[PDB]
């Protein structure tokens, strides 16, 4: 729908950033999960502090209330949250509270109706402690796989608001593990290098190739209501592609995909692992007063004493012959102004 | 000359529900050996 399209947008702009810092670096992360990360810490902020956040979203508020955009949350979270029999989607949300702290109520309940979040008392006293209690909820929620979200964790941290989804599904025309072999992969124009390329042979897949943004579109489904799509730019072409990422040249790939055959297709096995510090990250977005001694968090405890501290971000991606597994958190770290 | 599709070079990976559009996850391999 149309609030889907700013989450869209969230994620091609937030891209955008993050290959600004290292282009030359792969990247991995989930953008669903940053958005309903920091929809559901608006969940606890007022005025301006909300606005920028809100706005950093990239959400229309001329035409959509903050009403409307929790509830876009809860019906999405509430449609996603299920694994089909060969799809495994799992997605959770949970307050880390020190014990110390009553928080206000509308803000508990509207936690638990809207983003179903789990709440636990925790000792972020004893850093040691509240730290592993964090990460075993993370990596307990992710199936093994985020294991350092958090690493370090403030004695004055007074929450933590953590997110995490995990995705397991399979090819719907999987590859032959027997036919897999190494291959030259062009790390640049001339610098070729030898990798494990996944094989396979005519096959009839969603294909689309244009031109005017030089470069080639492919759709494989998983068994299942998700399907990756691989984008090839050219040789050197990589910079404008990213250039037009916006959600109107993804709404174009996927209307122009048309069946065909294709003879021979070539996919890499790869696993691969990011962590990621957003706060730089969001300040470029425009969010900004949540960092700042000027933070309205008042909507959690009800006066202006939280802080945002810091946004970090793991997410891992495997593909393989037999499919595909991949996951990611998101954790707000809370401190007291 | 068959239409072939080979990923020998830097792509971009974007999972996606069939069920609206959103982005689930997004990736970018520059090098698949990186792991
Ligand atoms: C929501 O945020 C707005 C914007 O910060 C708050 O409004 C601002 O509140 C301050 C404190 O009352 C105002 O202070 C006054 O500023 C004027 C100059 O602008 C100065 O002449 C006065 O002596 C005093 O320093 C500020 O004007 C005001 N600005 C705006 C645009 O509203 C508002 O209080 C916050 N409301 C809530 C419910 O959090
Ligand atoms: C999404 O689905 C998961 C799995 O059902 C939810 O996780 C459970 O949430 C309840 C509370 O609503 C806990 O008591 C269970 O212990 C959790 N499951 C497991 C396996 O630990 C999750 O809350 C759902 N919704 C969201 C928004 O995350």
């Amino acid at each position: 729908l149309g609030l889907a399209s700013a989450n869209v947008d969230f994620a091609f702009s937030l891209y955008k950033q993050l290959v600004l810092k290292a282009p030359d670096k792969n990247v991995i992360f989930s953008p669903l999960s940053i958005s309903t990360a920091l929809a559901f810490l608006s969940l606890g902020a007022h005025n301006t502090t909300l606005t920028e956040i809100l706005k950093g979203l990239k959400f229309n508020l001329t035409e959509t209330s903050e009403a409307e955009i929790h509830q876009s949350f809860q019906h999405l979270l509430r449609t996603l949250n299920q694994s089909s029999d060969e799809l495994q989607l799992s997605m959770g949300n949970a307050m880390f509270v020190k014990e110390q702290l009553s928080l206000l109520d509308r803000f508990t309940e509207d936690a638990k109706r809207l983003y179903g979040s789990e709440a636990f008392a925790t000792d972020f006293q004893d850093s040691a402690a509240a730290k592993k209690l964090i990460n075993d909820y993370v990596k307990n929620g992710t199936r093994g796989k985020i294991t350092d979200l958090i690493k370090d964790l403030d004695s004055q941290t007074m929450m933590v608001l953590v997110n995490y989804i995990f995705f397991k599904a399979k090819w719907e025309m999987p590859f032959d593990p027997q036919d897999t072999h190494q291959s030259r992969f062009y790390l640049s124009k001339k610098k070729w290098v030898m990798v494990p390329m996944m094989s396979l042979h005519h096959l009839t897949i969603p294909y689309f190739r244009d031109e005017e943004l030089s470069c080639t579109v492919v759709e494989l489904k998983y068994t299942g209501n998700a399907s990756a799509l691989f984008i090839l730019p050219d040789q050197d072409k990589m910079e404008e592609v990213e250039a037009m990422l916006l959600p109107e040249t993804l709404k174009r790939w996927r209307d122009s995909l048309e069946f065909r055959e294709i003879g021979e297709l070539y996919l890499p096995k790869f696993s691969i692992s990011r962590d990621y510090n957003l706060n730089d990250i969001l300040l470029q977005l425009g969010i900004e007063e949540a960092f700042t001694s000027k933070a309205d968090l008042s909507g959690i405890t009800g006066a202006r004493n939280l802080a945002v501290s810091q946004v970090v971000h793991k997410a891992v991606l495997d593909v393989f012959e037999e499919g595909t597994e991949a996951s990611a958190a998101t954790a707000v770290k809370i401190t007291l102004l | 000359t068959r239409t072939i599709v080979r990923f020998n070079r830097p792509f971009l990976m974007i999972i996606v529900p069939t069920d609206t559009q959103n982005i689930f996850f997004m990736s970018k391999v520059t090098n698949p050996k990186q792991a």
